[PDB]
RNA sequence: AUU
């Protein structure tokens, strides 16, 4: 009867959006890496892949679930950020945690949807 | 030298290791000055980047499926900036374990929380990094004596768990040091004390042991060697510099595919020691890596 | 030591 426990789902992702909507201070101390900024620009990579419009951060430090020490909702409870590097557009690098929560990666090109993915797009 | 500012840091010149200096107070002309760090870069991302840039110039053994353990990886902010740099530096697939007395979240493959003395493993390691510092070291109560605490654990861990050919980088300061650790530097083909340019205003240095031989090639008196280290820091002023942080194109550790082989202390002849000394061989088994942290149970 |  673990449904009574799950039925009461503690939505931390939605709670963070409300906290920011209430003028809350974004989570700090996301670990920004030094890199060439000549990378592929993909969202989540084994090594920093920031291009000139992005900052690369240690993944675990940008994961709400890792930082708040709460279960991951991802399949089998695995983290998609821990042990990897997340590229965040420079315009949103002030809140990497909120960016990874509000955005999703394209399974085809590996780019963020709305910030690099051009799959939904002539003269050769 | 004006040339020091263009490097990631400064290694202690060999002539200092051969002196017999008296221990004195460490007095840096720029003590406590802040480095000008690139925008949004934490002190320890800058510091570990310079340590890794310097380790790139040494004969580190780099086998496929390398094993690295990082002690003192946690910070007062609950994240592990040093571990993130090590993971960026090390070859993809390197097994990286980190540990700290206090809770933190990291990019390591496994993290152990608790005193390093509670950490166990029957496996050998290729590289040991320690950034441990005991907060009580800031309360100078008994002169500048050799310290115990985690240093006794790291000396035992190096002698029991470091693969022959393996290397170490152990953080020391004017007051955070151990005589047995300096003596153990004589068990490597080569060693030095390295100061990062972003922390030139600190007595901090990394004692780097390159290519573990498992036997003393040079007898070192630890009390005298720490005095020689402080004499170097007192007479060679190092200016703060963040210059090396701006060129990252050659940062990742080169994949050498260093040979790994299993040998008994009876087969370690002079030809094998010659390969170990050149960074061309790692001696250990390739069994699965198993680690544990002892938990004290109280009623 | 965690500028
Ligand atoms: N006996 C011990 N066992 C394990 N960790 C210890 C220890 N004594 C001190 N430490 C740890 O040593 C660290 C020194 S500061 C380390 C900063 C870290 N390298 C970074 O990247 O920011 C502290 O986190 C402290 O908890
Ligand atoms: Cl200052
Ligand atoms: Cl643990
Ligand atoms: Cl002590
Ligand atoms: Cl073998
Ligand atoms: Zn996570
Ligand atoms: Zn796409």
């Amino acid at each position: 009867t673990v449904l009574s426990f799950c039925a009461f789902a503690v939505d931390a992702a939605k709670a963070y959006k409300d906290y920011l909507a209430s003028g809350g201070q974004p989570i700090t101390n996301c670990v920004k890496m030094l890199c060439t900024h000549t990378g592929t620009g993909q969202a989540i990579t084994v090594t920093p892949e920031a291009n000139m419009d992005q900052e690369s951060f240690g993944g675990a430090s940008c994961c709400l679930y890792c930082r708040c020490h709460i279960d991951h909702p991802n399949p089998k409870g695995f983290c998609d950020l821990k042990g990897k590097y997340v590229q965040i557009p420079t315009t949103c690098a002030n809140d990497p945690v909120g960016f990874t929560l509000k955005n999703t990666v394209c399974t085809v090109c590996g780019m963020w949807k709305g910030y690099g993915c051009s799959c939904d797009q002539m003269l050769q | 030298a004006s040339s020091q500012a263009w490097q990631p840091g400064v290694a202690m010149p060999n002539l200092y290791k051969m002196q017999r200096m008296l221990l004195e107070k460490c007095d840096l002309q720029n003590y406590g000055d802040s480095a000008t760090l690139p925008k949004g870069i934490m002190m320890n991302v800058a510091k570990y980047t310079q340590l890794c840039q310097y380790l790139n110039t040494l004969t580190l053994a780099v086998p496929y499926n390398m094993r690295v353990i990082h002690f003192g990886a946690g910070s007062d902010k609950g994240v592990a900036p040093g571990t993130a740099v090590l993971r960026q530096w090390l070859p993809t697939g390197t097994l990286l374990v980190d540990s700290d007395l206090n809770d933190f979240v990291s990019d390591a493959d496994s993290t152990l929380i608790g005193d390093c003395a509670t950490v166990h493993t029957a496996n050998k390691w290729d590289l040991i990094i320690s950034d441990m510092y005991d907060p009580k070291t800031k309360n100078v109560t008994k002169e500048n004596d050799s310290k115990e605490g985690f240093f006794t654990y790291i000396c035992g861990f190096i002698q029991q768990k470091l693969a022959l050919g393996g290397s170490v980088a152990i953080k020391i300061t004017e007051h955070s040091w151990n005589a047995d650790l300096y003596k153990l530097m004589g068990h490597f083909a080569w060693w030095t004390a390295f100061v990062t340019n972003v922390n030139a205003s600190s007595s901090e240095a990394f004692l780097i042991g390159c290519n573990y031989l498992g036997k003393p090639r040079e007898q070192i008196d630890g009390y005298v060697m720490h005095a020689n280290y402080i004499f170097w820091r007192n007479t060679n002023p190092i200016q703060l510099s963040s210059y090396s942080l701006f060129d990252m194109s050659k940062f990742p550790l080169k994949l050498r595919g260093t040979a790994v082989m299993s040998l008994k202390e009876g087969q370690i002849n002079d030809m094998i020691l010659s390969l170990l000394s050149k960074g061309r061989l790692i001696i250990r088994e390739n069994n699965r890596v198993v680690i544990s942290s002892d938990v004290l149970v109280n009623n």
